[PDB]
RNA sequence: GGGGCUCAAACCACACACCGAAGCUGCGGGUGUCACGGUGACGCGGUAGAGGAGCGUUCUGUAAGCCUGUGAAGGUG
RNA sequence: AGGGGAGUGAAAUAGAACCUGAAACCGUAUGCGUACAAGCAGUGGGAGCCUACUUGUUAGGUGACUGCGUACCUUUUGUAU
């Protein structure tokens, strides 16, 4: 099955009105002021004021 | 003598696409669809110069009816009364007095009434 | 003070010092003309309804300019019958200014 | 001020890159740099390097302060595409286009 | 000297109250639709709503002639197969007395956005009283 | 056609009024044919098809001219 | 890779995929419209809003609401078909 008429410019842009991206929950560590994902270990290896992996 | 069509063909397509300004979708930006839209627009415009004169007489007549029945007379009885006495005033002028100069419209309706029509 | 006059097969409601465009007249620019076929003169609360033409009333005007209206385009198209025709039109007019209304 | 930075021929489709450009349009560069650092899209890694170039252009060539800047204009245009051949069943050959794009970022302190 | 046209921001509207106390349904409904549309004013234009407000109070005492009290039917379809439903004039008066007058007037109005706007100015009630005393409607004899 | 219509908004007679086309008249223009010496007159829907009159493109003569860096052709308002 | 400056040049939006750089097609910015409304998407009428200047018998952009209105070619006795 295939279209009998081609979609207009307006019609395909209405289908993409749900394609927008959402943002993530970012947090700041109180000790060092470093931004990280909420509930995740920071890129420097800290979580909840503690050193977990040290790279 | 070989003739190239590039310049003349482009000038002719741009005249059509300029008349198709403001139309929707492909009717304002591709020649094949815009050419038919311009022709049908000119077909409508020729016909609607006749219909403009019909739509405006119907509007004047409806407004004269509303103003005459406020003075105790119907449209058909007022037109017969006007023709009986003297008056040659247009429906266009009559509909203007019915809205703007209401004291003059009353005098005419009263004179048409006095012709026993 | 206003009047109803007939000119060019149409009727116009007219007030003093008014500019209006009527059908082309055979009058030179700047020349004065008068309108004897006056159908109605109304002076505030006084209205003279014209048995066909109001007796003694006359409306004067001066010719301001001659010109042509914007072009209209005529097309005659008969579909799938191999026929088409085009035409242009600009209609002449005379612009007059109403100088005085004699009741 | 309004200093720009451009990346011509980024190896990604324009439709995919415009989803990330809508996220940063009109924001301060500090809060738009953190958004791009934690995005899961590939177009966010490409566009984060262009934004950092525009910030570095403003500091060196214009003497701007990063803490007073914000991204004012961002758009994605189309680049030239490569054409390749993909074999299908029963001897049929299909044609592949590999699309690219041009990415422009402008920052402004005013 | 162009033709006068009404402007929706500068239209004068009145309030009227009409009693249906032994009036024929269709000859009362034609007077109502004429005034909802503004056909009684010299300012009437086909594309703006110049009409008045009509309040109808004794909606259950409207009448029909002949044998129409039991033989006049109202049909509607629900959109489901076999979903055609009917009710007669006698039973509809018992259940929804106001729907009788609204159905008659609505069919005498244009079927477009402007026609639905004129219909919004019709207030039909089944008592002898209405909730619109603050608007002070004037009496309209049929 | 719908709403709705019952001493009708049905039907049968009679009467008067009005609405209603690109028909007719009014006003302003353009054209064909014929007559007279610019006027009069009647014409001017159209497929196949016949007849008449034109626009624009490239090249040659006019041109060893004329235009053009104080801005040609082309593109876009 | 690609860019922002600086330089060369009469001119780099003449920067090497380099004279001019149209259209389809894809974007960003601004103005007006659009979430109770049914159909060849136009046209007759027409309010409101925005811009410009001659501050409204003006010019430009939008077009709420409303009357009419079933594409083009071919082939046919005849096509929205
Ligand atoms: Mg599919
Ligand atoms: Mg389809
Ligand atoms: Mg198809
Ligand atoms: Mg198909
Ligand atoms: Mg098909
Ligand atoms: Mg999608
Ligand atoms: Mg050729
Ligand atoms: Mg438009
Ligand atoms: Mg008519
Ligand atoms: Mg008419
Ligand atoms: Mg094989
Ligand atoms: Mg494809
Ligand atoms: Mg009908
Ligand atoms: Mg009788
Ligand atoms: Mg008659
Ligand atoms: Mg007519
Ligand atoms: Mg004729
Ligand atoms: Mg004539
Ligand atoms: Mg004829
Ligand atoms: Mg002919
Ligand atoms: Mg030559
Ligand atoms: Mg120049
Ligand atoms: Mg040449
Ligand atoms: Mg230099
Ligand atoms: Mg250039
Ligand atoms: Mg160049
Ligand atoms: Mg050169
Ligand atoms: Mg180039
Ligand atoms: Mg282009
Ligand atoms: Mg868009
Ligand atoms: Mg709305
Ligand atoms: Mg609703
Ligand atoms: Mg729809
Ligand atoms: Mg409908
Ligand atoms: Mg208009
Ligand atoms: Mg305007
Ligand atoms: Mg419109
Ligand atoms: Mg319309
Ligand atoms: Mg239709
Ligand atoms: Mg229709
Ligand atoms: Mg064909
Ligand atoms: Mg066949
Ligand atoms: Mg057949
Ligand atoms: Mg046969
Ligand atoms: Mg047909
Ligand atoms: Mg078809």
């Amino acid at each position: 099955a295939v279209q009998q008429n081609k979609k207009s410019r307006s019609a395909r842009d209405m289908r993409r009105s749900h394609d927008a991206l959402e943002s993530n929950a970012l947090s700041v560590e109180k000790s060092t002021g470093e931004v990280h994902l909420r509930h995740h270990v920071s890129p420097d290896g800290f979580y909840r004021g503690r050193k977990v992996v040290d790279k | 003598a070989r003739v190239k069509r590039g310049v003349i063909a482009r000038r002719r397509h741009k005249k059509i696409l300029k008349l198709a300004k403001g139309y929707y979708g492909a009717r304002s930006r591709v020649f094949r669809v815009a050419k038919q839209a311009v022709i049908k627009a000119g077909q409508y415009a020729y016909r609607d110069r006749r219909q403009r004169k019909r739509q405006f007489r119907a509007l004047w007549i409806a407004r004269i009816n509303a103003g005459a029945r406020q003075n105790g007379l119907s449209y058909s009885r007022l037109i017969a009364g006007l023709k009986k006495a003297a008056i040659e005033i247009d429906r266009k002028v009559l509909a203007d007095l019915a809205v703007n100069e209401k004291a003059a419209f009353t005098a005419i309706v009263e004179k048409a009434k006095a012709s026993l029509a | 003070m206003y009047a109803v006059i007939v000119t060019g097969g149409k009727q116009h409601k007219v007030t003093e010092g008014e500019f209006l465009k009527v059908e082309k007249l055979d009058v030179a620019t700047g020349e004065a003309i008068d309108f004897d076929r006056v159908l109605l003169v109304a002076n505030g609360e006084d209205v003279k309804i014209g048995l066909p033409v109001v007796e003694g009333a006359k409306v004067t005007a001066e010719v301001v300019s001659h010109g042509r209206h914007d072009k209209v385009r005529i097309i005659k198209f008969r579909r799938r019958k191999h026929h088409m025709k085009r035409q242009g039109h600009r209609q002449w007019f005379t612009e007059i200014k109403i100088t005085g209304i004699q009741a | 001020m309004e200093v720009a930075a451009k990346l011509s021929g980024a190896r990604i489709s324009a439709q995919k890159a415009r989803l990330v450009a809508d996220q940063i349009r009109g924001k301060k560069v500090g809060e738009a740099l953190n958004l791009l650092a934690f995005s899961s899209k590939k177009a966010a890694e490409i566009m984060k390097k262009v934004l950092e170039s525009a910030v570095a252009n403003a500091e060196h060539n214009e003497g701007a302060d990063v803490d007073d800047l914000k991204v004012s204009t961002v758009f994605v245009n189309e680049g030239r595409s490569l054409k390749r051949i993909m074999p299908r069943a029963k001897g049929r050959a299909d044609r592949i286009v590999k699309r690219s794009c041009h990415i422009t970022v402008k920052v402004a302190d005013k | 000297m162009k033709t006068y046209t009404a402007k929706p921001e500068t239209v004068q509207r009145d309030w009227f109250v009409v009693d249906a106390a032994g009036q024929t349904l269709g000859r009362l409904a034609t007077e109502i639709a004429r005034r909802l549309r503004g056909k009684h004013k010299p300012e009437y234009t086909p594309h703006v709503d110049t009409g008045d407000y009509i309040v109808v109070i004794n909606a259950e005492q409207v009448r029909v002639t002949g044998a129409k009290t039991t033989d006049k039917m109202y049909y509607h379809h629900s959109g489901f197969p076999g979903g055609i439903k009917s009710i007669n004039f006698e039973k509809l008066i018992a259940k929804a007395p106001e729907r009788v007058i609204e159905t008659a007037v609505k069919g005498m109005l244009p079927k477009n956005p402007l026609g639905r706007d004129m219909y919004r100015k019709l207030k039909v009630y089944k008592g002898a009283s209405h909730p619109h005393t603050a608007q002070q409607p004037q009496e309209l004899k049929i």
